[PDB]
């Protein structure tokens, strides 16, 4: 999701705080979006 | 003369361990049964643009080292083992046009039978991918598959743009940076793939 | 940061290793050449930037060095080997010399 | 074959000028940077002064401010040091100063070092 | 935080609750212990040959040197007022001593004021365009130094190119300028205006600490110190940067000599090679 | 959606890649909303 | 004319040249070290030409 890793421990033992906010936002924003795409499908599926 | 490259051409392409996964890459291999150049040897350097695939086909170990550069005469990769030791160095050497052996800038000292060889670099990385394996045939390349591993990681970050052999059936094949599906067995082993 | 070079006079023979300090005057850690002089010639260049070997002399001479303290090494002495030799700073102007150094039977 | 074609010796009193030579031979001379280092006869040299013959940039050194004039001629070589009123003090075996070239040489050519080879010797007997 | 009966008040947010199940929280089980796994590389490494070094290269061959086997004890360069800049993007400056790398380079270069800048992930300039150039994914650290009083005509940079270079590649070339062979085309290369006579126009030296984090066999890890390996016991391990809560069990995996750690469908580490027991 | 153009061809022909990472970033992160909105959209539709 | 210009303007009284019929030469601009910093914000500075 555009952040310089996938690894949330990773980020986290290599970002300070300042930084680490933005790249979590980033991961955040990404993976909220993808389990978003996930709750819409799997809702309209069910509906189905 | 060439040939139909059936499956050989493979290599490892992580240091990951997988078991039972399906996962593809795209980098610089071979193209499965692409066309090959065939040699033979009864009775050359050429380009190395973007990866050359180098299979050998040795009887009596004709073959004792390949030269990796842009000069190849007395200035450049060379591969000498005694049958003692192994010697490995891409020096500005003084050897003749054409090394042999009778019967530095890298400062640290580093058919029968099938020595596979993907010779590359990456980032400097002279990753050495090599599989051994006994066949008895001697019309041309057999048919058959190995997942080849990195041996020794040396830091050469020398430009290849020619290669030349030092005193079998080469195929010059430029690897392309191609996608390709690996399949990785319950094992960890490269059972079959298929270049996608 | 004093300049104090060692040593008056040197008594050996051939074959001896010999060692001498040019102890750093100031704040010269990179610049500084090393100097090789024969009774009435012109100097010749030892050490250039106190870490290369300079071109026309013979590598039985050499220097070194060690914070504010440098040094200036024969290895094998040789019967030829027996005159007065300076070390110079070049870092910051100006330029400073040595003392020099007799040998004798 | 680069030498400084330094000038011979000179024999004279104080009081009157004197035009040194430092000429180049086999080479350009403004590449190298002319230094002006001063040996007295019985111990080692001594920075004298400098001047950057490349545009007569002169820097004369605080003891030698007012009775030393150091110039520069390149019309035939001569690179100046004028004692306007010669000292017998400046008796000396002057040697006009080379520099090194190791790195990058045709880039600077200069102030690499302060000797890489110098002629015969102007020796100054004032 | 009382009791489950509060718990359930507290998500329904009603003192009187309707009869039922409700989910409320979700049951860790917290680490017991704590272990650290890292490999017997002792070995400590001369960062000094780099940062209390007396020499330095040019930008023009910068040099570069592998680091392997090696301890990186971050704590006394961090610490050391040397550092006018710090500025890391991969990693963290604080964060330096506990991470361990399995394979780093080291360049060093020098560099005029003004283009301090131009060393960071996605810059361009003189340099960052025909002489050196880095990785707009670069991962690592960025050191320069007041090197004003440390660090004259002997500092190179190019000026004229065919394009711009890939990150950490080295081209030395001494001719054939652009447009204007001893034709008015000559020497492509010029010297820094620096001499030991001569604030932004005054040197100020850099050194970039390459940290490349592929997986390889760990070589270069910080000042830690290895505990005892416990076995079914959810602990917050650490082996060689890799940290998470779990269980340690003797695995029946095949490892090849070459690969070091597996992983699963997520992406994440599913076995690991322990670096002091093989 | 808050980029400085809105054509991918004269973002490319103005920005170079340390920069054009970003502004392309803030154009693909908007047309990928509005492609989701747009599938969501059309799932509830194709549901009904 | 507006770069080796030697005459200027002061920034309460800025002038403007309004500039038409012209073939920007940007290679030389841009290759020339007189810009210490070029801070684009809709264009690049290797994008000039
Ligand atoms: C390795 O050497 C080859 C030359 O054999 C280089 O290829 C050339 O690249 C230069 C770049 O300035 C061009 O001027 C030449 O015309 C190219 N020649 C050919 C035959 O392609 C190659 O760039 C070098 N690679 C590295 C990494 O140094
Ligand atoms: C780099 O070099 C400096 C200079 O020698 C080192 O500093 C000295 O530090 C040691 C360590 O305690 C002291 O014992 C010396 O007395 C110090 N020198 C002086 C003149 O006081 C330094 O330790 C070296 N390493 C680092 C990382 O800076
Ligand atoms: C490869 O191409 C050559 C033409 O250059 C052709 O003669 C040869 O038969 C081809 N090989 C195969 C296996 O098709
Ligand atoms: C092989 O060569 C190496 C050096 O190239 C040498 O050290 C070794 O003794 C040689 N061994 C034999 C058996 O000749
Ligand atoms: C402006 O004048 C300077 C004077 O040295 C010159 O270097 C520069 O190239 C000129 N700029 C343009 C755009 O011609």
């Amino acid at each position: 999701f555009g952040a310089i890793s996938s690894v949330l421990n990773d980020i986290l033992s290599r970002l300070d705080p300042p930084e680490a906010e933005v790249q979590i936002d980033r991961l955040i924003t990404g993976r909220l979006q993808s389990l978003q795409t996930y709750v819409t499908q799997q809702l309209i599926r069910a509906a189905e | 003369a060439y040939t139909n490259s059936f499956t050989r051409g493979v290599y490892y392409p992580d240091k990951v361990f997988r078991s039972s996964v399906l996962h593809s890459t795209q980098d610089l291999f071979l193209p499965f049964f692409s066309n090959v150049t065939w040699f033979h040897a009864i009775h050359p350097v050429l380009p190395f643009n973007d990866g050359v695939y180098f299979a050998s086909t040795e009887k009596s170990n004709i073959i004792r080292g390949w030269i990796f550069g842009t000069t190849l005469d007395s200035k450049s990769l060379l591969i000498v083992n005694n049958a003692t030791n192994v010697v490995i160095k891409v020096c500005e050497f003084q050897f003749c046009n054409d090394p042999f052996l009778g019967v530095c800038t890298f400062e640290y000292v580093s058919f029968k039978n099938l020595r596979e060889f993907v010779f590359k670099n990456i980032d400097g990385y002279f990753k050495i991918y090599s599989k051994h394996t006994p066949i008895n045939l001697v019309r041309d390349l057999p048919q058959g598959f190995s997942a080849l591993e990195p041996l020794v990681d040396l830091p050469i970050g020398i430009n290849i743009t020619r290669f030349q052999t030092l005193l079998a059936a080469y195929y010059v094949g430029y690897l392309q940076p191609r996608t390709f599906l690996l399949k990785y067995n319950e094992n960890g082993t490269i059972t079959d793939a298929v270049d996608c | 940061i004093q300049m104090t070079q060692s040593p008056s006079t040197l008594s050996a023979s051939v074959g001896d290793r010999v060692t001498i300090t040019c102890r750093a005057s100031q704040s010269i850690s990179y610049w500084l050449a090393w100097y090789q002089q024969k009774p009435g010639k012109a100097p010749k260049l030892l050490i250039y930037q106190a870490s290369s070997l300079e071109s026309g002399v013979p590598s039985r001479f050499s220097g070194s060095e060690s914070g504010t303290e440098f040094t200036l090494t024969i290895s094998s002495l040789q019967p030829d080997d027996f005159a007065t030799y300076y070390c110079q700073q070049y870092n910051s102007y100006p330029y400073t010399f040595g003392q020099g150094t007799k040998l004798e039977i | 074959q680069v030498q400084l074609q330094q000038s011979g010796a000179e024999v004279k009193k104080p009081g009157e000028s004197l035009k040194i030579s430092c000429k180049g031979s086999g080479y350009s001379f403004t590449s190298y940077w002319i230094g002006w280092v001063r040996q007295m006869p019985g111990k080692g040299l001594e920075w004298m002064g400098i001047i950057y013959p490349g545009d007569s940039d002169t820097r004369y050194s605080p003891s030698f401010q007012g009775q030393v004039t150091i110039s520069a001629d390149k019309s035939i070589s001569t690179a100046y040091m004028q004692w306007s009123s010669l000292k017998a003090s400046d008796t000396a075996m002057y040697y006009c100063a080379r520099s090194f070239r190791d790195d990058p040489r045709i880039a600077v050519a200069g102030p690499a070092d302060a000797f890489d080879i110098w002629g015969q010797g102007t020796m100054v007997t004032v | 935080a009382l009791d489950p009966l509060s718990e359930t008040k507290c998500t329904l947010k009603s003192f009187t609750v309707e009869k039922g199940i409700y989910q409320t929280s979700n049951f860790r089980v917290q680490p017991t212990e704590s272990i650290v796994r890292f490999p017997n590389i002792t070995n400590l490494c001369p960062f000094g040959e780099v940062f209390n070094a007396t020499r330095f290269a040019s930008v023009y061959a910068w040099n570069r040197k592998r680091i392997s086997n090696c301890v990186a004890d971050y704590s006394v360069l961090y610490n050391s007022a040397s550092f006018s800049t710090f500025k890391c993007y991969g990693v963290s400056p604080t964060k330096l001593n506990d991470l361990c790398f399995t394979n780093v380079y080291a360049d060093s270069f020098v560099i005029r004021g003004d283009e301090v800048r131009q060393i960071a992930p996605g810059q361009t300039g003189k340099i960052a365009d025909y002489n050196y150039k880095l990785p707009d994914d670069f991962t690592g650290c960025v050191i320069a130094w007041n090197s004003n009083n440390l660090d004259n005509y002997n500092y190179l940079y190019r000026l004229f190119r065919k394009s711009n270079l890939k990150p950490f590649e080295r081209d030395i070339s001494t001719e054939i300028y652009q447009a204007g062979e001893g034709f008015n085309c000559y020497f492509p290369l010029q010297s820094y205006g620096f001499q030991p006579t001569n604030v932004g126009y005054q040197p100020y030296r850099v050194v970039v600490l390459s940290f490349e984090l592929l997986h390889a066999p760990a070589t270069v890890c910080g000042p830690k110190k290895s505990t005892n390996l416990v076995k079914n016991k959810c602990v917050n391990f650490n082996f060689n940067g890799l940290t998470g809560t779990g269980v340690l069990t003797e695995s029946n995996k095949k490892f090849l000599p070459f690969q070091q750690f597996g992983r699963d469908i997520a992406d994440t580490t599913d076995a690991v090679r322990d670096p002091q027991t093989l």
